[PDB]
C-alpha cells in the first residue's frame, strides 16, 4: 500500500485551514457534507495509525465548524431573526479567525509541533463544542413564527443551565439575537402601531 | 555470553524485571568471575521489589489510616531518588562494567538496606504506634542513617502533629479511624 | 555541512563541560584550559591556575 | 601555540613575571578519576549531585577526557 | 518511537499501543528494534494513561445529572492540568539531546504515577452508587482527610471550587428569598428543611 | 575506599598497562591500612570490649604509634569516631541529671541514703578520663 | 437601553432589571 508521507509542520497548516472553515483541502476531504481523513498519510513517525486518531479529533471540530459556515452561506448566498441570528454567529468567528491567523504567523517566522498547537488552543475547542449543542437545536427545526419562537427560547433555557467564559459567550450570543423583538416591541409602544414582517412576531393579527 | 549483555540485564534486576532471573536471583555458560559478581549486585534488586510490594499492597486498602499512608508516601519520594539514578547509569550503557557498576551502587546498597528494613519492623503498626516504630529508629548512631531516618520521621509525625494542634486549640478530634491518643466515649 | 556540525558538537560538548564544573564549582576560562589540557602535566596546570589565583587575591 | 595559549590564559587570570613563573612551571585513568570525584561528592554531602555527574560523564562520552576531569577535580 | 509514546499518554491509541475497552492500554506483543525488557516498564507506564483516558471519556460523558456534578468536573479538569503541562515539557527535553531513553520518561511522570491511583476510586464511587445532589460534597470530603500530602492537595482543590456552587446558591437564597434550583440539589425543598442530603461537616 | 582502589587498576588493565609487577607497587598503602583495621578487629574480640574498655584500647593502640605517622592518622580517626556516641550521654550528665544509656555501657549507672543511688563503674573508664573519674559522678 | 443596563445573580435577577425599562413607558400611556 501506498502512503504520500506529507511533512509534520504542513499538517499544523492544513489543521488551521480546518479551523477557518476552508474548503477543498489536500486533508479531511469532505464527501457528503461530513469531514473524512484521507487515508494514505503519514509522518516519519507515529506508525500511520495514531495520525489518523489525532487527526480524527481534530475532523470532529471540523464538522462543527463547516456545517455553521454552511448556515451563514444560505443566508448571504426578510426573517429579521436568523439574519439577526448569523451577525452574531458571524462576529464570533472574525475574533476566533484571528488567533488562528495569528498563529500562522509563528510558523513562517520557535519549534511548534502538533501536541502543542492543541493545547494552545483549548480555551477555544471548548467554546465551539457548546456552540455544536446550542445550534443543534436551531437546525432541526416550518412556519416562521415556530422556527424564530423555539430558537430564541433554547439560549435563555440554555443559559440557566450554565448559571467563567462559557457564560460571557452566550450573553453576547443573546443580545445580537432578541435585538429583533426588543425593536418592535419599543416601536409598538412608542410608535403605536405594530410592524412586523412575514408575521414573525407572535401576535399573529 | 559477554559482559555487556549481563550490564544489559543488571539494569532491570535493579527493578524486579528479570539470563538474570528470579529468593536470590539465581543466574544461568560463563565464567565464575562473573557469576559471583552478577549474585552480589543483584542483591539490590531484591531489597527493591520487597519495599514496592510493601507501599502497593498498602496503597490498595485504607484499613491503614492517616499516619501508616504519609509513612507509605514517604517511601515514594525516596524511590523517585532511586528511578532517577537508573536513567544516567542507563544512559552510559550504550562505557560501564561490573567493577564501575560497584563504585556506583555501594551507596544505593544502603538506603536500600535501611527502607527495605524499615518496613519490616513496623509491619501491622496503624496510627500513632506507627508513628513510634520508626523513632525506634534513630538511636543508631550511625551518621548517615540517622539522618535519613530523621526525616521520614519529620513526614510520619507531621499528621499526628496535626490531631494535636486541632484537639489543643479548638477540642475538636475527629478521625474515623482511631489513630489519636485521646478517644472519645459516644 | 560537516563543518558545522562540528561546530555544534564543539558547542554541545562545552555547555556539558560547564554544567559539570558547576557541580563541583569562567566559560572563556574554561575554553582556554580544555584546550591547553587537549594539547598535553594536568596537575601542573592546576598547581599554576592556584598561584594566578592566589597572587588575583 | 601552546605558550600563546598560556599568555592568554594569564592575561584572562589577571604580568610579564607571572607570565615567566607560570612558563617555568610548564617546563617542569579516566575511571579511577570519576571514581575520585564521586568519592569527593560524597565527603562534601550531595548524593544527588553525584547521580547528576554519572549521567553528565556519560553524555561527554557520547558527544584528553581524563586530563580534563583531572583539572576540574583539583579545583574543588 | 518517543513522540509516539507522548501521545499514547495524551489519549491517542495506536499500533504499538492498542486500546481494549476493558482492560485498559497496555503494549501489543514484543518488538525485535527494542529490548525485550521494555515491555515491562511502559505496561507500568500505561497504568497512567487508562486514567487519563477514562478520566477525559467520563468528563466529557457529563455522567445521573446536577449542577454538583458538572462543577465537579469542571474542577477535576484543573487538578488534570499539571498533567498535560508536564507531559508537554517531555518533548522539549527530547528535542535537545537525543540520548534520552525512556527510562528518564518513566522517571519525568514520578507525582502522576502516585496521584492518579489514589483519585481513580473516588470517582468510582460515584458511578457505582449514583450520588445525587450536595452528597458528593460529603463524599469528597472523606476522602479528603487521606495521609497522602500530594491527594491532600488535590481534592481540596475539587472541594474549593465545588464549594463555589454553592456559595453560589446559598448568597442567591439568603438575600433574594427565592432559591434557584430545579433538580432538588440544595437542601431547601411555606418551606422546609433537608437532612438525608445534608454535608457531613 | 578500598572498593575504589581496586577500581582504577582494573580501568587500567583493560589498556594491559598492570603488570604484576605493578600491582606489588600501587597496593603498598593498602596493605598497611588493612593490616591496622585486622589488629583492632582482633584486640577488641579478644577481651570482650563494649562501652569503655573499648575506647580505651582506642586511646593505647594510637599512643603505642606514637612516631609512625601513617598508623597515627589512621587510629586518631577511629577514636574521634568511636567516642561520639559516648560523649553524647556525658553531655546529658553534667549539663543534666538524666543518663540515658540504654545498653549498661556509661561509666555511671543509676539505681533505685544517696551513696548507692548512683556508682562509679569501674570497667567502663576511657583510661583518659581516669583522672577527673570523680568530678564526673 | 438594555445595553447600558450591563455597564452599571445573572440573566434571572439581572433580567429582572429591564422591566423598569418596559414598564415605566407603560404607565405613562395607560395613564
Amino acid at each position: 500500500d501506498d502512503r504520500v508521507l506529507v511533512t509534520e509542520t504542513q499538517v499544523i497548516r492544513e489543521t488551521l485551514w480546518l479551523l477557518s472553515g476552508v474548503k477543498k483541502l489536500f486533508i479531511f476531504q469532505l464527501i457528503d457534507g461530513k469531514v473524512t481523513v484521507r487515508n494514505n498519510i503519514i509522518v516519519t513517525h507515529l506508525t500511520h495509525s495514531c495520525l489518523r486518531s489525532v487527526l480524527e479529533q481534530i475532523a470532529a471540530y471540523g464538522q462543527v465548524v463547516f456545517r455553521l459556515q454552511e448556515f451563514i452561506d444560505e443566508v448571504m448566498g426578510p426573517f429579521r431573526t436568523y439574519q439577526a441570528f448569523m451577525w452574531a454567529l458571524y462576529k464570533y468567528f472574525i475574533s476566533f479567525k484571528e488567533e488562528l491567523a495569528e498563529i500562522e504567523k509563528c510558523i513562517i517566522n520557535t519549534t511548534i509541533t502538533l501536541a502543542i498547537v492543541v493545547d494552545k488552543l483549548a480555551p477555544r475547542l471548548s467554546q465551539l463544542k457548546v456552540l455544536h449543542k446550542v445550534f443543534s437545536t436551531g437546525v432541526a427545526e416550518t412556519r416562521n413564527v415556530v422556527r424564530a419562537s423555539h430558537l430564541l427560547n433554547t439560549l435563555y433555557k440554555a443559559i440557566l443551565e450554565y448559571d467563567e467564559q462559557t457564560v460571557s459567550l452566550l450573553f453576547s450570543l443573546w443580545v445580537e439575537t432578541v435585538r429583533p423583538y426588543l425593536q418592535t416591541v419599543d416601536e409598538w409602544i412608542v410608535h403605536g402601531h405594530l410592524w412586523d414582517g412575514a408575521r414573525e412576531f407572535i401576535i399573529q393579527r | 555470553i559477554t559482559e555487556a549483555a549481563l550490564v544489559r540485564d543488571i539494569l532491570y534486576v535493579f527493578q524486579g524485571i528479570d539470563n538474570i532471573k528470579m529468593n536470590c536471583y539465581k543466574v544461568e555458560n560463563l565464567s565464575r568471575s562473573l557469576r559471583d559478581t552478577a549474585v552480589r549486585l543483584s542483591e539490590l534488586g531484591w531489597l527493591h521489589n520487597k519495599i514496592r510490594r510493601y507501599t502497593d499492597q498498602r496503597s490498595l486498602d485504607r484499613s491503614f489510616g492517616l499516619v501508616g499512608q504519609s509513612f507509605c508516601a514517604a517511601l515514594h519520594q525516596e524511590l523517585r531518588e532511586y528511578y532517577r539514578l537508573l536513567s544516567v547509569l542507563h544512559s552510559q550503557l550504550q562505557s560501564l562494567t561490573l567493577r564501575r557498576l560497584l563504585v556506583w551502587t555501594y551507596d544505593p546498597k544502603i538506603r536500600l538496606k535501611t527502607l527495605a528494613a524499615l518496613v519490616d519492623h513496623c509491619q501491622g503498626r496503624k496510627g500513632g504506634e506507627l508513628a513510634s516504630a520508626v523513632h525506634a529508629y534513630t538511636k543508631t548512631g550511625d551518621p548517615y542513617m540517622r539522618s535519613l531516618v530523621q526525616h521520614i520521621l519529620s513526614l510520619v509525625s507531621h499528621p499526628v502533629l496535626s490531631f494535636l494542634y486541632r484537639w489543643i486549640y479548638d477540642g475538636e478530634l475527629e478521625d474515623t479511624y482511631h489513630e489519636f491518643f485521646v478517644a472519645s466515649d459516644p | 555541512a560537516a563543518a558545522a556540525a562540528n561546530l555544534n558538537a564543539v558547542r554541545e560538548t562545552m555547555d556539558v563541560l560547564l554544567e559539570i564544573s558547576r557541580i563541583l564549582n569562567d566559560m572563556e576560562t574554561l575554553s582556554i584550559c580544555v584546550r591547553l589540557c587537549e594539547q598535553g602535566n594536568p596537575e601542573a596546570l592546576s598547581s599554576v591556575i592556584k598561584e594566578l589565583r592566589k597572587a588575583t587575591e | 601555540s601552546p605558550n600563546v595559549l598560556l599568555q592568554n590564559l594569564c592575561c584572562r587570570i589577571l604580568v610579564a613575571q607571572q607570565f615567566q613563573y607560570a612558563v617555568r612551571v610548564i617546563g617542569s585513568d579516566e575511571f579511577l578519576v570519576a571514581e575520585k570525584i564521586k568519592k569527593e561528592l560524597i565527603r562534601q554531602r550531595r548524593e544527588a549531585d553525584a547521580a547528576l555527574f554519572s549521567e553528565l560523564h556519560r553524555k561527554l562520552h557520547s558527544q584528553n577526557k581524563w586530563s580534563i576531569l583531572y583539572l576540574l577535580l583539583s579545583l574543588s | 518511537m518517543i513522540h509516539e509514546l507522548l501521545l499514547a499518554l495524551s489519549g491517542y491509541p495506536g499500533s504499538i499501543f492498542t486500546w481494549n475497552k476493558r482492560s485498559g492500554l497496555q503494549v501489543s506483543q514484543d518488538f525485535p528494534f527494542l529490548h525485550p525488557s521494555e515491555t515491562s516498564v511502559l505496561n507500568r507506564l500505561c497504568r497512567l494513561g487508562t486514567d487519563y483516558i477514562r478520566f477525559t471519556e467520563f468528563i466529557e460523558q457529563y455522567t445521573l445529572h446536577g449542577i454538583y456534578l458538572r462543577a465537579f468536573c469542571t474542577g477535576l479538569d484543573s487538578v488534570l492540568q499539571p498533567y498535560r503541562q508536564a507531559l508537554l515539557d517531555l518533548e522539549q527535553e527530547f528535542l535537545g539531546d537525543p540520548h534520552l531513553s525512556i527510562s528518564h520518561v518513566n522517571y519525568f511522570l514520578d507525582q502522576f504515577q502516585l496521584l492518579f491511583p489514589s483519585v481513580m476510586v473516588v470517582v468510582e464511587q460515584i458511578k457505582s452508587q449514583k450520588i445525587h445532589g450536595c452528597q458528593i460534597l460529603e463524599t469528597v470530603y472523606k476522602h479528603s482527610c487521606g495521609g497522602l500530602p500530594p491527594v491532600r492537595s488535590a481534592l481540596e482543590k475539587i472541594l474549593a471550587v465545588c464549594h463555589g456552587v454553592m456559595y453560589k446558591q446559598l448568597s442567591a437564597w439568603m438575600l433574594h428569598g427565592l432559591l434557584l434550583d430545579q433538580h432538588e440539589e440544595f437542601f431547601i425543598k411555606q418551606f422546609s428543611l433537608r437532612v438525608e442530603i445534608l454535608p457531613s461537616y | 575506599e578500598h572498593l575504589i582502589l581496586v577500581s582504577q587498576l582494573e580501568q587500567l588493565h583493560r589498556q594491559g598497562l598492570l603488570s604484576l609487577q605493578k600491582l606489588w607497587f600501587y597496593i603498598q598503602p593498602a596493605m598497611r591500612t588493612m593490616d591496622i583495621l585486622a589488629s583492632l578487629a582482633t584486640s577488641v574480640d579478644k577481651g570482650e570490649c563494649l562501652g569503655g574498655s573499648t575506647l580505651s584500647l582506642l586511646h593505647d593502640r594510637s599512643f603505642s604509634y606514637t612516631g609512625d605517622s601513617q598508623a597515627q592518622e589512621l587510629c586518631l580517626y577511629l577514636t574521634k569516631a568511636a567516642s561520639a556516641p559516648y560523649f553524647e550521654v556525658l553531655e546529658k550528665w553534667i549539663y543534666r541529671g538524666i543518663i540515658h544509656d540504654p545498653y549498661s555501657e556509661f561509666m555511671v549507672e543509676e539505681h533505685e541514703y544517696w551513696d548507692q543511688r548512683y556508682t562509679i563503674v569501674q570497667q567502663q573508664i576511657p583510661s583518659f578520663l581516669q583522672k577527673m573519674a570523680d568530678k564526673i559522678l | 437601553v438594555h445595553d447600558p443596563l450591563l455597564a452599571i445573580t445573572f440573566e434571572l435577577t439581572l433580567r429582572s432589571c429591564l422591566y423598569p425599562h418596559i414598564d415605566k413607558q407603560y404607565l405613562d400611556c395607560c395613564g
